[PDB]
RNA sequence: UAGUCGGGUGAUUAGCCAGACUCUAACUUAUUGAACGUAUU
């Protein structure tokens, strides 16, 4: 139509796509360029011209919320609050919405997930239905993609319909354009507290092929990730990389060169081994000479894991025992994955899974980890020592620069690494009627954790339920009651403070300071 | 919506709604207008428009029960910090009605195409219609186009 | 809290009368500059820096409609209901959070000196002053309870932090009493107390210095 | 900083220039019907 032509020439993606579908060159290329075009910034990071992120979320009579509106950041949003404030509810709502994109990328007219009629409607909602309304952004050509998931309570006569067609329309563009000419695809993933499973290598899934590109969408919003799928995929990559003779020749050439240097250095004991390896190299060269994408994929993932996971310096596959084993160098020691602590394993699992999916979905990028997507992580600090909490968000954002992260945390240490604009905080005595969430008043990034406890988490830096926490206050009051002189009562308490906290304690130093100041104040008063 | 009587009946059914909300808004210095299903509120006082959605829901429930409801997805706040439009008309930061920059640039594009005889008859007709609308919303734009493109060209086009 | 010097009545309060008129009618930008003169951009009850703020009726408008457009009853409190809910000290808490209270047994800072009733310990707590009995104790204990001057963690934490930051400077000055003569030392203490007029939580900082 | 508004230039829905704005905060929509503007008469 002439109307569609005008809009399309104005840069509207949906109009361009409609024209392509009816006339089935120009319009195809418009759609493909809209999705693929980008640039490398000053920092050497690829940036798509058309960003994809969740802009806004609205919850009506959903779980604890009567009516709640959230504006999200393009890059990082962190939701904070006490237990039972609905932080997990918010992520669940988003994940269910994203399921509609994933379903329709996989299959025309595919079905996403649903709100529960048993559990998701607010218990005291007068109207017996719930709505989750989301709006997504995809560049200036598609500023608004609205979705609504709805559900009526069980046994209600009137049934409220979901509105999902815009999700389907956008997902159709990705699917159809990709079919004709390969494009990069968005990553969607949820990592909830269910990610903390015991590992079993022994259990294998024999459903689907792991090297099939659309396996990247397999159970992506299920909450655990599929760390088992990673291991299988990584072993697969290893076997293929070993099998191609040129890399084996290059590896063998490198081994021969290293062994030759050792023999030249005076170690005559390794001469027999050098001769064997030289023979193997000659044989390999004689067998027909030939870069493996699988080798590059393997390297990317290895780097990602080692960069993000602090205790892990190396990861590799062994087959010499006779079974396939993934090993890691953890704190300088070579161990199996099963030998990792739960904290290390769970975090490794998250990063490995995410990296695998990004590599699979972004084959045309030089760095596939610079692809687009939305990743939800519940309780990022789960199982992490405070040392790790100080460098978890930084590492994630460095490794995955174009992902929109939506995170929940209870950790002041995590908050100390994040800008106040990224933080969304529940009102202290909300009770489910608050309309809009807001940022804290205090700047958190670079701030002391004690301040964040008090100013942002609403918790005393010193435990009020412990008597010893009040001794210094009581001591000060006694000193002021006796015009600054240590009486019998003040001396007893002083001795208690000394005995309990120790001679070198900050508390005792404060007490000493109080004595000195009050004595001097009294002396001044007497002079006057 | 396609029946000739439906506009009249719909406006009538909203009569009492309009009365009540108009009165309420007037007390707190809010301007209110309704264009069919589109409700618009504006004010110079900060932090007053936040209460209006809740007020609307109560009133709708009172008058219509569950028959008429707010579309919560379509409730939007704006200010001079951001783009402001009312029924397809842009309100610029000089508090004047505008067609919007993008539409104006598109019109100029079409005129330039006409200038070099590149406009087909369909697009020509389209351009003429759009200029009539532009004349109604932003007459100053037409004066500027006359200045930019020669009165003669424009008169030829509008003949 | 500070003892506040109320001076002159602004002109707009002459016009509006109780019964007929409501507080929604009166302009608030007319009233502020005299309160900002009185208080110095600081809260009447807690002494935070004012940014989110409202005009507070010391006796509330519901219970006492006589004292609605009366200059003695008005104060610049912290917090603002219009902008953001969930504020938990001073004007807003007196209404919502604090339950029943007798209005007569509270420190009105224009009339009374707070310093006689309240003491500010350097550990951060506000307490009754040493040696109060019966009625004066009841006023001190209720001013603390009703304005939530300890129970707000944000306030308590901010006040402790500020006092603890200056306690090196307090100990260091009082050592140099000995070496300096009286005119040098009394000029120094005057100079430090000069600074803390422009500072947040000034009464708490005063008790640390003097 | 970013986002927005848009006077100008520009074979012109781009790009470029100039000036401005900032309640936590626009996402440009729908006919043959209705109304409005224009043409016809
Ligand atoms: N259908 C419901 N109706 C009312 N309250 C609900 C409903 N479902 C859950 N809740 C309440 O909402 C909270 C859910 O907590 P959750 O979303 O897990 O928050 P968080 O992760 O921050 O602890 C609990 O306080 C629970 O009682
Ligand atoms: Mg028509
Ligand atoms: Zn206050």
């Amino acid at each position: 139509t002439k109307q569609y032509e005008r809009k399309a020439k104005g840069g509207n993606l949906l109009s361009a796509f409609e024209l392509y579908q009816r006339n089935s060159g120009e319009w195809f290329e418009m759609c493909r360029d809209y999705i693929q075009d980008g640039h490398v910034d000053e920092s050497g990071i690829f940036r798509p011209d058309n960003a994809f992120y969740l802009r806004r979320l609205t919850l009506k009579d959903f779980r604890r919320f009567s009516l709640l509106e959230i504006k999200l950041e393009e890059d990082l949003t962190v939701i904070i609050g006490n237990n039972g404030k609905g932080k997990t509810s918010i992520l669940y709502a988003i994940a269910k919405t994203l399921s509609w994109f994933v379903a329709n990328i996989l299959k025309e007219g595919g079905s996403g997930q649903r709100l529960s009629e048993m559990t998701d409607i607010k218990n005291d909602a007068e109207d017996r239905y719930s709505d989750v309304s989301s709006t997504f952004f995809f560049g200036k050509g598609l500023k608004s993609v609205p979705i609504r998931l709805s559900r009526s309570a069980l046994g209600t006569a009137e049934r409220r319909d979901s509105e999902v067609k815009p999700a389907k329309d956008l997902a159709d563009i990705w699917r159809v354009i990709n079919e004709v000419n390969t494009i990069n695809l968005p990553t969607f993933a949820l990592y909830n507290v269910e990610r903390s499973q015991p590992f079993n290598r022994n259990i294998k899934d024999n459903t689907g092929r792991r090297e099939e590109r659309f396996d990247a969408y397999s159970q992506t919003l299920g909450g655990a990730g599929r760390f088992d799928h990673f291991v299988e995929w990584y072993i697969y990559l290893h076997k293929r990389t070993v099998s191609d003779i040129s890399s084996s020749i290059k590896e063998l050439e490198q081994q021969v060169n290293d062994l030759q240097r050792t023999v030249d250095g005076g170690m005559v004991s390794v001469k027999s081994l050098l001769e064997q390896m030289k023979f193997k190299l000659s044989e390999a060269i004689e067998r027909n000479d030939a870069v493996l994408t699988e080798s590059v994929q393997k390297s990317i993932v290895e780097k990602a894991i080692c960069s993000v996971v602090p205790s892990i310096s190396n990861i590799w596959v062994e087959m010499i025992t006779g079974s396939d084993l993934v090993k890691v160098t953890n704190d300088g020691h070579d161990v199996t994955i099963d030998q990792l602590s739960d904290g290390q394993r769970v975090f490794l699992s998250l990063v490995a899974d995410l990296a695998r999916r990004m590599v699979m979905l972004n084959p045309l990028l030089e760095n596939p980890l610079e692809g687009r997507g939305i990743v939800l992580i519940d309780e990022i600090e789960l199982h992490l020592h405070p040392k790790w909490q100080q460098e978890v968000i930084l590492n994630l954002r460095s490794a995955f620069p174009n992902i929109q992260f939506i995170i929940t945390t209870h950790s002041p240490i995590v908050l100390s690494t994040i800008e106040k604009r990224c933080i969304r905080e529940f009102e202290p005595n909300d009770d489910g009627d608050q309309s809009f969430l807001d940022s804290p008043d205090m700047q958190t990034k670079g701030s002391e954790n004690a301040q964040i406890l008090e100013q942002v988490m609403n918790v005393h830096s010193t435990p009020p339920g412990i008597a010893e926490s009040h001794w210094l206050g009581n001591f000060e009051l006694l000193l002021l009651d006796n015009s600054g002189e240590l009486d019998n009562h003040s001396q007893v308490l002083y001795d208690q403070i000394k005995a309990h906290f120790g001679i070198d304690s900050i508390e005792l130093k404060k007490a000493d300071s109080l004595i000195r100041i009050n004595k001097m104040k009294n002396k001044l008063n007497k002079i006057r | 919506v396609g029946a000739p009587s439906s506009p009249v009946i719909s406006n009538f059914c909203m009569y009492e709604f309009d009365n009540r909300i108009h009165a309420a808004c007037k007390k707190v210095e809010i301007t209110y207008t309704r264009y069919a299903d589109d409700l618009t509120f504006s004010s110079n006082i900060p932090d007053v428009l936040k209460a209006v959605p809740s007020t609307l829901e109560v009133l709708l429930k009172d008058l219509f029960g569950s028959a008429l409801r707010l579309n919560h997805s379509k409730t939007v706040f704006s200010s001079k910090a951001h783009n402001r439009h009312v029924t397809g008309i842009t309100i610029n930061n000089e508090e004047t009605l505008s067609l919007g920059r993008d539409r104006k640039r598109f019109i100029k594009h079409l005129i330039n195409q006409y200038k070099y005889g590149l406009l087909d008859n369909e697009d020509k007709a389209y351009l003429i219609g759009l200029l009539a609308f532009a004349s109604h919303i932003e007459p100053s734009f037409i004066t500027r186009m006359n200045e930019k493109y020669s009165l003669e060209l424009m008169e030829r086009l509008r003949g | 809290m500070r003892e506040l010097a109320r001076l002159e009545r602004p002109e707009i309060l002459d016009q509006y009368i109780a019964g007929q008129n409501d507080w929604m009618e009166i302009d608030q930008s007319a009233v502020w500059p005299k309160l900002t003169e009185m208080q110095g951009g600081f809260c009447a009850y807690c002494e935070c820096r004012l940014n989110r703020c409202h005009i507070e009726h010391f006796r509330p408008r519901g219970k006492f409609p006589a004292l609605t457009f009366i200059w003695n009853n008005l104060f610049g409190s912290c917090g603002d209901s219009r902008k953001s809910g969930g504020w938990s000290r001073c004007g807003i808490y007196k209404d919502n959070g604090a339950g029943a209270y007798n209005a007569d047994d509270l420190i009105k800072p224009d009339e009374e000196n707070p310093d006689d009733y309240l003491l500010f310990l350097t550990t951060g707590e506000v307490v009754p002053a040493i040696g109060l009995t019966g009625r004066a104790l009841k006023k001190a204990q209720e001013t603390i309870r009703v304005f939530n001057l300890n129970g707000d963690i944000k306030l308590f934490g901010s006040r402790r932090t500020a006092v603890q930051a200056i306690m090196p400077n307090v100990e260091y000055l009082y050592t140099l009493l000995e070496e300096f003569d009286e005119d040098d030392w009394n000029e120094m203490l005057r100079d430090e107390l000069e600074k803390i007029e422009s500072d947040e939580y000034k009464t708490a900082l005063k008790h640390a210095w003097t």
